[PDB]
């Protein structure tokens, strides 16, 4: 093969140019043997690989078995008129929202969260905000530039703004997870009045949460945003952090 | 003694001192209060399982009867006495008739007490003769296949249905796996019930339930006799359920579990004061069976600088492990756990990861310890991922660390595969095999690296625990001392549920576990 | 959300679930690390068959080369079933399993012979073949625990190599010839294969050529037991010695004269 | 002395007794031959270079001719001596003329040796005050950018063509190689001469030629700015042309080059009197170059049983170290090699390893030791066999060996790629710094596992030492002593190219290098 490089024909490499020597690892659902090897060639060869060689298979139990194949790729990829996808958005990591904050905002993030109304239930803003999080997803409470409050379960609505405003808080999380008689529904909206009537509906994010909300219901609602059974801590984090340096707004610290 | 580190030993009888005062000052309430959980518990050892209609646990409703109708300060176990005296019907019917609302425990005239605990004591006894036979069962299990004396490799199966967790279960221990563990359902530490029946459906893994218990140890049972090795089998038990949980794995004989105290003080804001008065019970009840207790400080060194945390870790092992002797476990049932959890890039590091492991081994010289993983500095380059394991791996052989929860390469992107997990167990298996008698070959010069670090994260730990003391322990747990987090002693899920005990209290279970057998 | 029964006619990879076909890749592209770099590797993952390439791991190996880490399911399928093994298996042994061979299906050491006869000078080929470091790796017959190898020299007279191959009790004779001007080789080869005959013992033992202008065909006409070209090894030599002292009894010359 | 093995040290001077009287006893056949190589050598250090019209080295045709048409016995220098005085012309027209076939060194008139010698002093004063420059420029790099305390990583990198290997090298040496060695063209220690210019192609390596090592040396002097960390510069010089190619390496400046006595003979089929009388000159010239000299003691345990021919390699070591002491080379530039070869399936294998490793060390404390990875039991699980680098790696650090040919988790399969040469530069780099001072730590427990098995490897290598000098190093080899391979005195390649020295012989290099400084 010809070993000058082609920016339009970019492939793989081994130990010299323009060849296609790539490393596969898989296991396949069948009993080792010759056979075994046969069908781990057999599909490597779909996938492109000129000459595929099995270096390693070993049976990881009766029915399993565990392959290692080097082959020379065929395939090539256009990179000179590649294009980069700028709609690639992603939840920012535990370290960098923590530089994000330390950075874009000089305050420590103080979020304020609690279920209001009658509801007792809090796993998910538990899962939200509780230092071991959720699968592996750590809460905002484990951030080192985040004061995050708990206030439990059945939180009368005026508790919850008065205790927004005493510890002065950047961001207010509601979690409704009863939907009967679309009684969220309404203790939301009671919510976003009394904030407006104290005047401080500004000055801080409002996110809303649940299992049976969505974005479109909270935007209606009148609230920042709202996360529904698929949310994990850095999500909301990252909201609560993006939104907050867009729109410039002021904890209620200064608030008296 | 005998020290690989030049230890100052006076300086660990001083840290032990300090955390059996903290512990003794901690159990001063302790002993004075129960918890919804505890009475559910009593519950369950008397016979009453289940769920009614709409699928409440019938430990739930009795005690959430007898909470809200009479006066839970009496204990469940005086109620189900009085009911099982006044109408002859075993607990696991009372229970029923109280749930479809015929009987009423309250309403029923109350006999004399000497009565109630004699009428409760033939079933206590039975419950307790179960829970022993149980644990003469693993004895004898132990004895007949002869367990290995090098480390046992701990492994996690978290599909999220059961039967196909025995699957996953069964192929890892043929792949070598000694112990088994099945990763609780998320969040599960905030249920204020225990689900009931097998599940097959869950996030992040399935639920702690004693059907998933049996179900669980007689699929590992038969892999046990195929393969000649007996294979122990690990959950969870931290979190508003401690005490029912324990329960449950005693009565299904699991083997190890992880019993950590202040983790749900901690990293699941459970009320400050209800987790240290189930803890104790659910510590009796493990103590009792023969369980091996883990703790969890690995969590203190995750998304934390482990170079500067190693005290707090040192710490927190130790009033564990007070607390754990205050309820009657044995020295070998104390899974203390640490993590092999130092910056990579740190220059000498693996010099302070082994002399932290050597001073964790030789303070605690009978325990079981449990040595774990790094995954805050993981990524996703699998082969660096590799050779970290293999690192720990090597710390592990030579600290003579008696469990080993494998890393697995791959940590970083996503749950294990089965060819990773292979991979990891085969680097474990060689690792072992090649430095099988390290430890006693390898010493540690005097005043070097080593023995400077030891003797600095001791006086630290040394230090901390001192001002805990002088602080107390619910003081020190609001001002942050652990984990830099700040607890309120008042605040937290689960302050509602604690009850102070009335001087005519009984609680047959602590009496029988604790001084019998 | 696939199907989680396993099906030996549409047998994909298998990561942690039946039929989710995880795989996991690792290559090097020619191309500065960045954004652009990791799409590419993207890119070319999903051509060859990945739904949702993610690239786990990328580094640069150098200011004009990037290392990826891929993970992603695949969408092809193999049949099982309808495999077929083949016999087309003809890798040549290594060392040990040619030991184990000898051991086995022989209860003697290969005794080999060789030389460059006539007056070719060249040797470096059969040194390359007959030597401990071998050639490229591949270690010589020498090495081979099982083979008794006596490299004779550099132009000893065909006389001189069939006595001392009756000397020494040859199973197997190499003759190496390179040197091809007014075909000497094959006038040399002819001769040795004319003193074998004259000697009565071109029998009992394996007659094998060599050399930069030596094929099988050619040496099959002369009369020889196969010949190597510039392409050989030390293994290919000893599994062809090997397997064709078993396929025809092959009495070595330790029971002549 | 110090030891962490606590070494019988009676034992190794015994050994090295032993081992110099072997070289004594071979030094007094060497010192009464030649060979056709040295006089190559001695017409290369006088100023002859190129090829005539076939291609065949000049240095070749005035040595053939000397040889066929006169008595070489007198050596190159007397005969290039007389055509200078003779002629008037520098040795490079003299070899031309001869070349041309225009002069006949032998049938000139005999001038009298004084003005021979006379004649021949300038140009061989010149030639050794150019290699002393060579050498003090290689002191100043190193004493600019700084040395290391680390171990060196030391890499192999060959395509065939010398144009792209410089691009492979600079790459190597920007990823982090310290050692850079252009494995040389399979079997090129089979040739009676050494190519000449740049090589374009070649088969299992690019040839060792002195514009290939310019070439080379011009690139790494580049990159050696550019990151301003010196790169040493290796290659091959057994067999055949040993003499020729150090001479070509000192005059190009190489600064680590493999001079193994023995590999010659046992792995290569070289008459074990010429390569003897070879490797003399060939060190005598790498040691006053400054040049560090790497053994092949790794070819011993591949494919052999590495637990049972421990002291074989020892054994070797301390025979090729009392050979370069003969020599003038200094302990500092004894770079003796040992490898990482014992079964990963052996129980305690890493520990019997780790004792051969620091006995090494110990024996030989200033020597740059080289340690090589495992080659034998390396497979296709890429994973174990980055594990297996790493524990490679841990043992380096441990016991402190110098220079370190890195292992590639590839090796059993291919060549390496640049990613499998990155990822083992990350690992090792990373074992090396978490564990830099891991040698000073640990010392062993006495009478343990390590110890006895360093003891063991040490009286078998004495006793196989003595064996060897009761027979005699010829009579030894013969008998297959060492590495289980039987070699004729009078047999191998290059037997004729051994003259006998004259009383008259003259060779100037060899007082002015072994005497000089
Ligand atoms: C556990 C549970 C309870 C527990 C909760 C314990 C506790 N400590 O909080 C208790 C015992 C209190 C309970 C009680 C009742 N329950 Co209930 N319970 C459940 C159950 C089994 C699981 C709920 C849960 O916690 N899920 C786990 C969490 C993690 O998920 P999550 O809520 O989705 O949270 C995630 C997201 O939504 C999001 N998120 C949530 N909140 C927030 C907030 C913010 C700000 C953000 C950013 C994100 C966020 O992120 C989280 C992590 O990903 C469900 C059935 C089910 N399996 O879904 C019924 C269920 C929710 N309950 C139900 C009912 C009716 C009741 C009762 C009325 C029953 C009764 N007979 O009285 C009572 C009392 C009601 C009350 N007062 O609240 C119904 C509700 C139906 C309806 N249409 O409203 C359900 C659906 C059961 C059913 N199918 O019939 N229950
Ligand atoms: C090195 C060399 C020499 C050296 C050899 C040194 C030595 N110790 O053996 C010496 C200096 C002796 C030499 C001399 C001559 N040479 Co010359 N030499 C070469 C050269 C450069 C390389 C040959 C070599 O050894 N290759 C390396 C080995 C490993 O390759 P190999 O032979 O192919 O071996 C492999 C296989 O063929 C096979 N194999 C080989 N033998 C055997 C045996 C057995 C039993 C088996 C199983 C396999 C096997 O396996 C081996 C490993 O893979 C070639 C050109 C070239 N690069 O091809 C010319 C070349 C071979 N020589 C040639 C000639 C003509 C000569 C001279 C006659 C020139 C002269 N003017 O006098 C002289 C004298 C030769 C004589 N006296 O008979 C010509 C031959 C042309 C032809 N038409 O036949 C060549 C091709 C150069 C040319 N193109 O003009 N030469
Ligand atoms: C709301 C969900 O929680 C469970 N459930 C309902 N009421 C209770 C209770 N008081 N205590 C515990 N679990 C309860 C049932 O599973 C129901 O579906
Ligand atoms: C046969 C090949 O070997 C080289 N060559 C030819 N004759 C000799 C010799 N006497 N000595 C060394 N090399 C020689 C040339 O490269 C030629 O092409």
């Amino acid at each position: 093969y010809d070993t000058t490089l082609d920016l339009t024909r970019v492939k793989p490499y081994g130990d010299t140019m323009n060849d296609g020597k790539v490393q596969l690892s898989f296991t396949l659902p069948v009993p080792d043997g010759a056979k075994a090897v046969e069908a781990a060639k057999q599909l490597a060869k779909k996938m492109g690989l000129e000459n595929p060689m099995v270096v390693y298979h070993a049976p990881l139990d009766k029915n399993f078995t565990f392959f290692i194949i080097y082959g020379s790729l065929i395939h090539t990829v256009d990179y000179t008129s590649i294009q980069v996808q700028e709609l690639e958005i992603k939840a920012m990591s535990m370290e960098e929202t923590n530089e994000y904050i330390k950075k874009h905002i000089g305050r420590k993030v103080v979020v304020v969260g609690a279920t209001t109304g009658t509801d007792a239930h809090t796993v998910g803003l538990d899962a939200i905000m509780n230092m071991k999080g959720y699968a592996g997803h750590y809460g905002l409470e484990r951030y080192e530039m985040i004061e995050a409050y708990n206030l439990g379960s059945q939180v009368p609505n005026e508790e919850f703004v008065k205790k927004a405003i005493e510890v002065g808080a950047d961001a207010l999380l509601v979690s409704q997870t009863v939907t009967q008689k679309d009684a969220h529904i309404k203790n939301l909206t009671h919510l976003v009045e009394l904030l407006e009537a104290e005047g401080i509906r500004d000055k801080v994010l409002l996110i809303c949460g649940g299992p049976r909300i969505t974005h479109e219901l909270a935007k209606e609602l009148g609230y920042d945003a709202g996360f529904g059974p698929g949310t994990f801590a850095d999500h909301v984090a990252t909201f609560i952090v993006t939104e907050m340096v867009k729109r410039k707004i002021p904890g209620l610290k200064g608030y008296k | 003694r005998e020290s690989k580190l030049n230890l100052d030993w006076e300086l660990v009888d001083k840290a032990r001192e300090a955390a059996r005062n903290i512990v003794k000052d901690t159990q001063k309430f302790i002993d004075a209060h129960t918890t919804v959980s505890v009475e559910r518990t009593v519950c369950r050892l008397l016979g009453i399982d289940g769920v009614n209609d709409l699928g409440v646990p019938l430990p739930n409703v009795v005690v959430d009867h007898i909470k809200s109708k009479g006066n839970l300060s009496l204990g469940a176990a005086t109620y189900i006495g009085n009911a099982m005296i006044y109408t002859g019907l075993s607990p696991q019917e009372i229970a029923e008739r109280v749930a479809k609302g015929e009987l009423d425990l309250t309403s029923i005239p109350m006999a004399d007490l000497f009565e109630i605990k004699l009428a409760v004591q033939d079933i206590a006894i039975k419950t307790v003769e179960k829970i022993r036979e149980n644990r003469r069962k693993r004895e004898e299990f132990l004895k007949k296949y002869g367990d290995k004396e090098g480390p046992l490799l701990y492994v996690i199966v978290a599909t999220g249905n059961i039967y196909e967790d025995v699957v996953q279960a069964q192929a890892a221990a043929r792949q070598g796996a000694d112990v088994i563990a099945v990763i609780r359902a998320t969040a599960q530490s905030l249920l204020d019930y225990v689900p009931y029946g097998p599940t097959t459906e869950g996030f992040g893994g399935t639920y702690a339930t004693q059907e998933n218990f049996r179900i669980m140890r007689k699929a590992l049972d038969e892999v046990s006799e195929e393969l000649g090795r007996y294979i122990r089998l690990c959950n969870y038990a931290s979190g508003l359920c401690m005490p029912e949980i324990a329960a449950m794995g005693a009565l299904e004989r699991l083997d190890v579990m992880l019993n950590d105290a202040l983790y749900g003080i901690l990293f699941r804001d459970i009320n400050m004061k209800r987790t240290m008065v189930d803890q104790f019970f659910s510590r009796v009840i493990n103590g009792f069976a023969g369980i091996i207790i883990n703790t969890g400080e690995d969590n203190y060194l995750t998304t934390a600088d482990a170079y500067e945390k190693a005290h707090t870790v040192l710490a927190s092992q130790l009033i564990n492990e007070q607390f754990a002797l205050i309820a009657g476990i044995p020295e070998e049932q104390m899974g203390l756990g640490h993590a092999f959890e130092m910056n990579p890039d740190l220059r000498n590091g693996f010099l302070y990861e082994l002399a932290q492991a050597q001073m964790v081994r030789e303070i605690f010289p009978k325990a079981p310890l449990k040595y774990m993983p790094p995954t805050k500095y993981m990524t996703g380059n699998i082969f660096k991922g590799h050779v970290q394991d293999a690192m720990f791996n090597v710390v592990t052989i030579m600290t003579k660390q008696r469990i080993h929860l494998l890393g697995m390469l791959t940590e970083a992107i996503h749950t294990p595969f089965m060819s990773d997990r292979a991979l990891s167990i085969e680097s474990a298996k060689y690792i072992f095999n090649n430095m099988a008698d390290i430890a006693d070959e390898i010493y540690f010069k005097e005043g070097g690296i080593i023995q400077r670090r030891a003797n600095e994260v001791l006086k630290k730990a040394y230090e901390l625990l001192k001002e805990i003391e002088q602080e107390g322990l619910f003081k020190a747990l609001e001002q942050g001392k652990f984990a830099d987090i700040k607890r309120p002693i008042d605040g937290g899920k689960g302050l509602e549920g604690v009850v102070e005990k009335d001087p005519n209290y009984f609680n047959p279970f602590i009496d029988l576990m604790l001084r019998g057998d």
